[PDB]
């Protein structure tokens, strides 16, 4: 996975944060954005992000994956 | 510690989820988020092993409410439980007392 990859949500993800669905339950399967971050270490140090993936999408919106989730387009 | 206790009471209002039906549980929790506030500043999720808890805080990922919970309304401590989770009572608030006889049985 490289930063910059555009991906398509293949699993089911329910989010409450998307801008248009806020605090409303809505499904991010088959949205497609572009890798944003892969958190794995902050200034060097390790951290242990278990949805290290940031994917942005349209409309000012992102939200973590794990690598399964989402697909290389 | 009392200022977690408000943070926890209203974020469950906020998000429409519940205590855990035995709040011990939720007061271990609450306590251990306060702990972490004052030696690091920020409420690192206390119910989790980290290799650099200071770079954690900085990334924010699992300062509380969480990524996971912010998104998702996972909350893997079982803090903030959805209505249809098993262990998910009816109660928003917790009382004072509860976490102070946590303070004081700890070990
Ligand atoms: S799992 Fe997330 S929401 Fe639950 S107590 Fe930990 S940081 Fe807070």
């Amino acid at each position: 996975m490289n930063v910059g990859d555009r991906v398509r949500v293949t699993s089911s993800v329910v989010v409450y944060h998307h801008p248009e669905h806020a605090k409303t339950a809505f499904d991010l399967q088959g949205m497609e954005g572009e890798v944003a971050a892969v958190l794995t270490g902050w200034q060097g140090r390790p951290i242990s992000a278990n949805l290290p993936v940031l994917v942005k999408f349209e409309q000012r919106f992102k939200a973590h994956f794990r690598p399964d989730e989402v697909t290389l387009i | 510690l009392a200022a977690m206790k408000n943070f926890a009471e209203q974020y469950a209002k906020r998000t429409d989820t519940y205590f855990c039906s035995d709040l011990s549980v939720t007061a271990v929790v609450i306590e251990g988020l306060a702990r972490h506030k004052e030696e690091l500043g920020s409420p690192l999720c206390p119910c989790r092993h980290y290799a650099d808890k200071e770079a954690e805080v900085k990334n924010t990922f699992w300062n509380c409410p969480c990524v996971p919970m912010r998104e998702r309304k996972e909350c893997h401590c079982m803090l903030f439980l959805t209505p249809d989770n098993d262990f998910a009572g009816d109660a928003q608030g917790i009382p004072m007392e509860t976490l102070e006889e946590k303070k004081a049985s700890m070990a």
